[PDB]
């Protein structure tokens, strides 16, 4: 029973939160461009 | 696949403006990012400002303004009141498409870009 | 009191983003693999 | 990459039936998504129904019917029971790959398609 | 306060899982972008 | 995309060592990941060894030696003091970028491969 360590570590947590989403926005970006370049590219099965 | 050409470097008198134009030629998207980098005596290259070719988005890294012409294909940097800091090197490059997925300031990183122009110097005399 | 009821207040909210997370890690997996199937058949 | 053709359009008194279609032409591969959209006028384009070309994959807009022929390359769209309020122009749209990194009901979304045909009116 | 200790630890195993994820996209996104640089169009 | 060609297979006396080749053709880019794979009867396919074209990395299943030759363009299996459990077909394949996003092993899984070498029996007898 930590009593005040919880918030802590849920402090914590919600840091790494706030990075996935910083992640997954630039990945997001990304692979927009990625996206828009495509539909120009020849492709050829 | 784009080339870059720098051009209107030069000598300028401290506390005047001067005009650095990139001219870009070759398969421009709207995905790509142009930047200026500058290389002074003893330094590292330094980011100075990037734009974004389709949505103009603009990043700095106060004095300087970039400001791309879409239709003409360059990119230019303004240089507003020269100071001696600003004799250096200065750099066009491309990145093709968005790197962010290596950082939110993945822009300021010249490693992040694929093609470069020759670089042109820029000297600022103090003279009275 | 109400010292649990604001740490459970913090994880139920937790879990709720984390949730959103998964769906948007599968949303990106989903079109980078369109991208990955296509890329093959480009011609370089 | 595609080119769309819309045919089947025209007039018609409510309660018939139509059936539109639409025509692609180029490489299709099966990462594509094919939508039925409608613009009526002065309004902005609606979704009506999407399927993914390869899986063949179907969604409707929360009495009509979608379907592909991947033999011919066709998308058609099936229109029962027809109403006033069905009055448009309507487009088939195609996307080339998945946009679900915009979202899950990403293909609901006409800014998320690629290619468009002009338009058929019913 | 167990039911959240417990809570708390499955929460970070979820977090470690989704940064692995990330770390995955972005290799393979890496070398889309390598690729991309001898595209034609 | 690239093309391969599978040789240096067939019957080997056990202890004795065999060495497996994989001819690569067309355009090899340095994303491309190279596995071998084999295929025994009452198995499935299992994974065996993996190189990265451009860095070299090498992932493995330490009796077996996967090496990649840029110069010649080939991708070597060599098996060396071989026992009958290794009797197999053996396949050569190819995935064009990294397929890491199926999850950190994903080269040990041959639907991530693009293109596959024909197979060539390797047999180990007496
Ligand atoms: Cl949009």
């Amino acid at each position: 029973g930590d009593i005040s360590g919880i918030n802590a570590s849920v402090v914590n947590i919600q840091k790494e939160i706030d990075r996935l989403n910083e992640v997954a926005k630039n990945l997001n970006e990304s692979l927009i461009d990625l996206q828009e370049l495509g539909k120009y590219e020849q492709y050829i099965k | 696949q784009v080339q870059l050409q720098e051009s209107g470097g030069g000598l300028v008198q401290a506390g005047d403006s001067l005009t650095l134009s990139c001219a870009v030629s070759g398969r421009i998207f709207s995905t790509y990012t142009m930047g200026w980098f500058r290389q002074a005596p003893g330094k590292e290259r330094e980011f100075v400002a990037a734009v974004r070719w389709g949505a103009g988005t603009i990043y700095y890294a106060g004095r300087f303004t970039i400001s791309r012409d879409s239709a003409k294909n360059t990119v230019d940097l303004q240089m507003n009141s020269t100071k001696p800091e600003d004799t250096a090197v200065y750099y066009c490059g491309a990145a093709y498409v968005s790197k962010a997925n290596y950082g939110s300031l993945w822009y300021q990183d010249s490693r992040r870009y694929d093609y470069w122009g020759q670089g042109t110097q820029v000297t600022v005399s103090s003279a009275a």
